């Protein structure tokens, strides 16, 4: 599917 | 004295049932009691000086079967880092995000995370956020026993690394985690059997150094009222 992940960086 | 007051004794440990779902499939369940509460992790293990009993969400497995969406799950788990902490202090449950996955939460029904008019909030980073207040729960539980309101909700649901699934099937979400303080589940069940009569029913609070209580409906309702009198409201 289409997944909009909400994951920040380092 | 009031045996229900044991719930709020400083130092008391509640049991938390943690259940994880990948794409709407139950993949993990564990019951945790720990003075530090719990911390959901993806096993990037990991700083052991971080607080909370580490609850490791399992790798989806390397089958060709379902490999696409499971590789998305694995990516989210790999970015959990420090993870998602949940713990009790006073009449409140607190949560904190210690890794990189934005996490949204709601207090919901046991079986359905989202309805729910959207999430109750986003778990904060770098400071704690209150996610549950026992005070209003007990008020609503008392109302429930009087026939005058709905079953009070106590299931904390966390949506990890994706937006809260408002007006979408929750089973589409990669990583959903339910946390139930099992004392609250027991208190609601005890209310439901209370109106059976005025005979005694047993309630197991599932908290540290505690014994199953045998109470009449009147005793139970009396204790709830006394309990709520000593709690904090604004």
């Amino acid at each position: 599917e289409e997944f909009e992940l909400l994951i920040s960086n380092s | 004295e009031n045996p229900l007051k044991r719930l709020l004794v400083p130092g008391e440990e509640w049991e938390f049932e943690v259940t994880a779902f990948y794409r709407g499939r139950q993949v993990f369940q564990q019951t945790i009691s720990c003075p530090e509460g719990l911390r959901l992790v993806g096993s990037e293990v990991g700083d052991r000086t971080l607080p909370g009993w580490p609850v490791t969400l399992p790798d989806p497995g390397m089958s060709l079967t379902d490999r696409g969406v499971m590789s998305y799950v694995r990516h989210v788990l790999s970015c959990l880092g420090g993870g998602l902490a949940l713990w009790r202090a006073g009449q409140w449950l607190w949560a904190q995000r210690l890794g990189h996955c934005h996490t949204y939460w709601a207090v919901s029904e046991e079986l359905l995370p989202n309805s729910g008019h959207g999430p109750d909030g986003e778990v904060p980073k770098d400071k704690e956020g209150g996610v549950f207040d026992l005070g209003p729960f007990i008020v609503d539980l008392i109302t429930f026993t009087e026939g005058s309101g709905r079953s009070p909700r106590y299931a904390l649901w966390f949506c990890v690394g994706e937006s809260w699934p408002q007006d979408q099937p929750w089973t589409k979400r990669l990583v959903m985690v339910k946390v139930v303080p099992t004392c609250l589940r027991a208190l609601v069940e005890m209310a439901r059997v209370g109106g059976a009569s005025s005979l005694e029913n047993t309630v197991d609070l599932h908290i540290s150094n505690s014994h199953p209580l045998s109470l009449t409906s009147d005793q139970y309702k009396a204790y709830l009222q006394d309990l709520v009198e000593g709690m904090d409201f604004q």
